[PDB]
């Protein structure tokens, strides 16, 4: 099976730059192209070029003399460089393939990365318990309030994600500079305390792995 | 540098209902037209290639259409968790715009649960309240605190979440941030939700010396 994976560096300062490396499993990079395409937040996909097979690259000239794509066959990386950023460069980015006969449709996206240009620091963020206060009822809601982290993202996950149903993770809100979110999970009041449930935070700026058990008051 | 033309920017459709979605090529293109769908917080995945080919894994109720300039996708019968936005593409970096499906259901009241600040908070100097409204629709409401029974607006910051894949509801938190001093200086703390379900309100509230 295909997989595509980048990995960035999260934050940029304004006027540096951005180097990505996309990595294959399943196909060769020798005989296949691997485009890099980028989406600002809340727009549309903006195509930024392509090395193919044999080594050709083609850009888009909305980037004229920024940026670079190259790759290392012998460790099925892809490389991509922009430079001199500024904040309008804030976005997500992706390597994207095509493994077949598709005309000008790329079927392989990877995940994702997400690139912040901004001036300020990486800040982890703080993980607090939503705990009821003090209940009556056949299902009970819990939660993780995420507060004070710098850049975005961060993902929440109930019990390593084997708690799905019942999960509501609200937008990210900006305020002095810095993010908070809350996840909530609706569990049946029977079920909690006697199973431990615990949320996993993680924010990959600051390589943050957070577990926070929910208990009782 | 092809222009595709995409409309419309928005639907809103019921769960059964059919979606079609048109892209204009600005030059003609046989039928080298594909089509995307973008999940909340997802890659783009491909439906839809060479103007009319379903790619593997793709249901049948997408469908694609169209030679030349005019290109055509449709969602025969749209379910829950088609909410999406869709695009097409021509040559690699000739996008349309997109078009945002988003669902309508049978209004739904909120369910509210508040939560007090934990001690953890307290110990480094705050003190959040949390309001959440749970699994309602329209995604439009109303919440107000108050403090020792007065009204109060500031440090208050409300969120959503994206639309539910399964149920089609929303859910929101409204978080009041005080310091810890401010916090332990009063006692009631409630909050009042109001939605389109009721002019009545749906209260929760507790004391801080009870908790």
């Amino acid at each position: 099976q295909v997989q595509l994976k980048e990995s960035g560096p999260g934050l940029v300062a304004p006027s540096q730059s951005l180097s990505i490396t996309c990595t294959v499993s399943g196909f060769s990079v020798t005989n296949y192209g691997v485009h890099w395409v980028r989406q600002p937040p809340g727009k549309g996909l903006e195509w930024l070029g392509v090395i193919w097979a044999g080594g050709i690259t083609n850009y888009n000239s909305a980037f004229m003399s920024r940026l670079s794509i190259s790759k290392d066959n012998s460790k099925s990386q892809v490389f991509l460089k922009m430079n001199s950023l500024q904040i309008d460069d804030t976005a997500m980015y992706y390597c994207a393939s095509r493994g077949g006969h598709y005309g000008y449709a790329l079927d392989y996206w990877g995940q994702g990365t997400s690139v912040t240009v901004s001036s300020a620091s990486t800040k982890g963020p703080s993980v607090y318990p939503l705990v009821p206060g003090c209940t009556s009822g056949s299902s009970v809601t819990l939660g993780c309030l995420v507060k004070g982290y710098f850049p975005e993202p961060v993902t929440v996950k109930w019990n390593y994600g084997a708690l799905s149903s019942g999960v509501r993770t609200v937008s990210s809100v900006l305020q002095s500079g810095f993010y908070s979110l809350s996840s909530l999970v609706t569990v049946p009041s029977s079920t909690w305390p006697s199973q431990t449930v615990i949320c996993n935070v993680a924010h990959p700026a600051s390589k943050t792995e957070l577990i926070k058990r929910i208990e009782p008051r | 540098s092809i222009v595709m033309t995409q409309t419309p920017k928005f639907l809103l459709v019921s769960a059964g209902d059919r979606v079609t979605i048109t892209c204009k090529a600005s030059q003609s293109v046989s039928n080298d037209v594909t089509w995307y769908q973008q999940k909340a917080g997802q890659s783009p995945k491909l439906l839809i290639y060479s103007a009319s080919n379903r790619y593997s894994g793709v249901p049948d109720r997408f469908t694609g259409s169209g030679y030349g300039t005019a290109f055509t996708f449709t969602i025969s019968t749209v379910q829950a968790e088609d909410l999406a936005v869709y695009f097409c593409q021509q040559d690699y970096s000739s996008f349309g715009g997109g078009t945002k499906l988003e669902i309508k259901r049978a209004d739904a009241a909120p369910t509210v649960s508040i939560f007090p600040p934990s001690s953890e908070q307290l110990t480094s100097g705050g003190a959040s309240v949390v309001c959440f409204l749970n699994n309602f629709y329209p995604k439009d409401i109303n919440v107000k605190w108050k403090i020792d029974g007065s009204e109060r607006q500031n440090g208050v910051l409300n969120s959503w979440t994206d639309q539910d894949s399964k149920d089609s509801t929303y859910s929101m938190s409204s978080t009041l941030t005080l310091t810890k001093d401010e916090y332990e200086r009063h006692n009631s703390y409630t909050c009042e939700a109001t939605h389109k379900t009721s002019t009545s309100p749906i209260v929760k509230s507790f004391n801080r010396n009870e908790c």
